[PDB]
């Protein structure tokens, strides 16, 4: 039980150290709050006639 | 330069401090602008920089 949980910390580690997308979540929330303050900046930009 | 100033360039009015810029304005330029849209270099009229 012991090796198990050592053995799955370890794909732990090595999964986090792989795969670029395991925080897509919290890189989500990152990028929707930066595109709402660059659409925020760009808007600056509009004629409104 | 390096003071904030009520500056005028060609009727380009603003408030703002001015500051020795690196931006390479190819011949033809004399305004630049940000992502806003406002101008954040101009050269001067006077002195070609």
């Amino acid at each position: 039980i012991a090796n198990q949980f050592n053995s799955a910390i370890g794909k732990i580690q090595d999964s986090l150290s792989s795969t670029a997308s395991a925080l897509g979540k919290l890189q989500d929330v990152v990028n929707q709050n930066a595109q709402a303050l660059n659409t925020l900046v760009k808007q600056l930009s509009s004629n409104f006639g | 330069k390096n003071k904030c100033v009520n500056f005028n360039f060609n009727g380009l009015t603003g408030t703002g401090v001015l500051t020795e810029s690196n931006k390479k304005f190819l011949p033809f330029q004399q305004f630049g602008r940000d992502i806003a849209d406002t101008t954040d270099a101009v050269r001067d009229p006077q002195t070609l920089e």
